[PDB]
């Protein structure tokens, strides 16, 4: 709501969610924090599971 | 004889593979302490308790050094 | 005056607060929905009293 | 051997001492291990395997998460291990993140 991202369609704003990774031993949250954007429907035929894992590798860098 | 020698090879193989799993997980164990922990987990013992015991003995080793 | 009354006051206030803890904590394991805790626990009040049972085993 | 004499060997492996020297820590270890001997959760190796695969997948080490799948099958191939859940539950708990330098041995 603070940025201009709230001025969008409420669908795509709802679909983005914080993904927690699996919890590491002694570390900080800056090494384990990533967005997931989750997709459910006929759009998943284009955005398959292979796409979101490679997007998460991009967000990793 | 022979079946008493094949078992020693089959234990040495597993005790190498468990050391590889231990080094990729970066556990602080070495080859000799791992043979104690594998022996302990053979008879049936809580890993939640034995891991707490190791996590405390390695925690109290530093206050003495 | 207080021997019969304040004795009933403190034992009820401790029994109220303990069941008020158990209502919040058993609703906190439910992850709209978790907001009934944070409404009851508004701006700093009773939102951090007990962490968890300090036990093991 | 018995588990009571076997805990003292562990206390001499971690702490480099003799059994006549270290006896305060062994008194603590009998306190923790004793009264906590029986298994408290149901045993399966499947959930601990999918947690170690998770453990290696997001340390950016997606290669070792598929090597663990080949190392976990060999434990079943040989068959000298009765409780495979316990050792994997233990080896997962003592795991540390290097954050880096996954200097790969093998061979």
């Amino acid at each position: 709501r603070a940025t201009n991202a709230q001025f969008d369609s409420p669908e795509i704003l709802r679909r983005l969610d914080v993904r927690l990774l699996e919890v590491s031993p002694g570390d900080t949250g800056w090494d384990v924090f990533s967005l997931d954007y989750h997709v459910d429907g006929p759009i998943a035929t284009v955005f398959t599971r292979e796409c979101m894992s490679h997007y998460l590798r991009v967000f990793n860098f | 004889a022979a079946a008493a020698a094949a078992n020693l090879n089959a234990v040495r193989e597993t005790m190498d593979v468990l050391l590889e799993i231990s080094r990729i997980l970066n556990t602080g164990l070495d080859m000799e302490t791992l043979s104690i922990c594998v022996r302990l987990c053979e008879q049936g013992i809580n890993p939640e308790a034995l891991s707490s015991v190791i996590k405390e003995l390695r925690k109290a080793t530093e206050a003495l050094k | 005056l207080v021997s019969g009354f304040e004795a009933t006051i403190n034992k009820f206030d401790k029994n109220f607060s303990a069941h008020l803890l158990d209502l919040l904590a058993r609703l906190s394991i439910y992850s709209g929905m978790a907001s009934v805790i944070s409404r009851l626990d508004f701006n700093g009040f009773y939102t951090e009293r007990l962490e968890r049972l300090s036990a093991e085993r | 051997k018995s588990p009571n004499v076997l805990l003292q060997n562990l206390c001499c492996r971690i702490l480099g001492r003799s059994e006549a020297d270290v006896a305060q820590q062994f008194q603590y270890a009998v306190r923790v291990i004793g009264s906590n001997f029986a298994p408290t959760v149901e045993r399966d190796e499947f959930l601990v395997a999918e947690k170690i695969k998770k453990e290696l997948i997001r340390q950016r080490r997606e290669a070792d998460a598929a090597l663990f799948s080949e190392l976990h099958r060999k434990l079943h191939s040989q068959g000298v291990l009765k409780n495979k859940w316990s050792i994997l539950y233990l080896l997962l708990s003592l795991s540390e993140d290097p954050r880096r330098q996954p200097s790969k041995v093998s061979s």
